[PDB]
């Protein structure tokens, strides 16, 4: 086509939609991690892992507000990778890659479990 | 704006 | 922070956005434009209009599954915007302009109308 | 992946 682009909107989208997140606006479900619960946007969550995508395009788990993840899943791991599905800013420390790593993997996040392996890999 |  | 930054993951957020938008997945509002519907999703259309924005944040509007914007709106225009706000392209023509810098006024999308004035301006 |  002969379209313009704006070099700075996508990013701009995704500042605005983790100020609803933030403001708790618009949001549709809460992820049970243990005993702590996430609130987030279902879209954000599907455009973001291969493992949300799969549950909300099922006709069923479409419609549940609330979605249990998988015991082994540490809370942290968790937070770490919904505050990168909201800003691309990944908080990776030696304390943390190992369940970062993990989360990513069972969430499917391919470029955050690449990262993970190359910095396990150096050290 | 650009031309991408 | 310490934090890594992956520099794709807002693109990449925005195209998966467009697919499901394209897919017709989750959409949550339907904008009625004269006699034409488009189907969307209202975070998406928050982040990108200062218009939605407000439409949104309302105690009563954020429950309405269809909005009718003004009919001095024109469907093109609209069409050509939504599309922007999914991709960040913008299909600016001699024979759209002035449609889409009024729409884009309306919408209060105010790097689109500042590329319009510019455009109209050279001309 | 950068430093931002
Ligand atoms: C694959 N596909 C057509 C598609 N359309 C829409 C969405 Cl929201 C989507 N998201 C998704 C799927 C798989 C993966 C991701 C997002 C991230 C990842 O590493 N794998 N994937
Ligand atoms: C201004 N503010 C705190 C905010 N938070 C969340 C969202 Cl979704 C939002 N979106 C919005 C508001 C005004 C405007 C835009 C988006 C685009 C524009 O030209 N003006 N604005
Ligand atoms: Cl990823
Ligand atoms: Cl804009």
């Amino acid at each position: 086509d002969s379209c313009i682009q704006f070099t700075r909107h996508a990013s701009d989208v995704l500042l605005n939609l983790n100020r609803l997140r933030s403001r708790d606006i618009l949001t549709d479900v809460v992820i049970v991690v243990s005993r702590e619960q996430f609130r987030a946007h279902k879209t954000v969550l599907m455009a973001c892992s291969g493992l949300f995508y799969s549950i909300f395009t099922d006709q069923l788990k479409c419609n549940l507000s609330v979605i249990n993840l998988d015991p082994e899943i540490n809370p942290e791991g968790f937070c770490i990778l919904l505050d990168f599905m909201y800003t691309s800013r990944l908080n990776l420390r030696e304390g943390n890659i190992m369940a970062v790593m993990a989360t990513a993997m069972y969430l499917q996040m391919e470029h955050v479990v690449d990262t993970c392996r190359k910095f396990i890999k150096a050290s | 704006w650009v031309i991408p």
